[PDB]
C-alpha cells in the first residue's frame, strides 16, 4: 500500500488542527468537496469514521457517495484513519 | 420527502447561511435536525 | 465541577470500546438512549463532538434534542469529551 509518508507521518504523531486534505487519501480536489460539505478540517474528517464504528463499506461508500473518491483513495482513507485510531484510539 | 428534504446539501447550506444560523457537517445522521432549524426560523417569518 | 472520578479516569487514559454511559455525564438511563439511537459505544459519542466542530450549542442541543440530558449533564459531556481531545486529540 504505497501510502505517502503523510500516512506513517499522520499515525506517528497527533493530528492536531491539521486541513482535512492532510489526510492521506483525500487529495486537494477531494479535500475541496469535504470542505463544502463542512468539514474544514481532519479532525472533523475522522469524526464520521468513528461514526460509522469503522464499517468499512458504510465509510467507503459515504465517502465515495460525499465526494466520489475512487475505491483506491478509499482505502487509503479507512487504513489511514484506522490506524491513526489504533495508536491513539 | 419532507419539503426541506427535497433541498439538496449545498442548497440546504446556503438556506442557513441566509438566516445567519451556525451548522456544522450537514448528512443524513444530522440533516434532520438540520431541516427542523430552517423550519423553526421560517415559521417565525410566517408569523 | 464535581464531575465523578470518571472524568478523570476516562481523559487520564485511552477509552478504548468502554460503553457510552462510561462518558462522564451521561447516566446509565441517558446511555441507553443514545444505544438505541445507534452508539453502543463512546468512540462513537465521540465522533459526533468531532463533527460538530466543538460547537458547545450544536452540541448541547443535540444530546439534549437526542435523549432529552439537562443543561447540566451537558456540560460534563462538553468538558469530558473536550479534554480528552486535548490530551488525545
Amino acid at each position: 500500500m504505497t501510502t505517502s509518508q503523510k500516512h506513517r507521518d499522520f499515525v506517528a504523531e497527533p493530528m492536531g488542527e491539521k486541513p482535512v486534505g492532510s489526510l492521506a487519501g483525500i487529495g486537494e480536489v477531494l479535500g475541496k468537496k469535504l470542505e463544502e460539505r463542512g468539514f474544514d478540517k481532519a479532525y472533523v474528517v475522522l469524526g464520521q469514521f468513528l461514526v460509522l464504528k469503522k464499517d468499512e463499506d458504510l465509510f467507503r461508500e459515504w465517502l465515495k457517495d460525499t465526494c466520489g473518491a475512487n475505491a483506491k483513495q478509499s482505502r487509503d482513507c479507512f487504513g489511514c484513519l484506522r490506524e491513526w485510531c489504533d495508536a491513539f484510539l | 420527502h419532507d419539503n426541506y428534504a427535497d433541498l439538496s446539501d449545498t442548497e440546504l447550506t446556503t438556506l442557513l447561511r441566509r438566516y445567519n444560523i451556525p451548522h456544522g457537517p450537514v448528512v443524513g445522521s444530522t440533516r434532520r435536525l438540520y431541516e427542523k432549524k430552517i423550519f423553526e426560523y421560517e415559521t417565525q417569518r410566517r408569523r
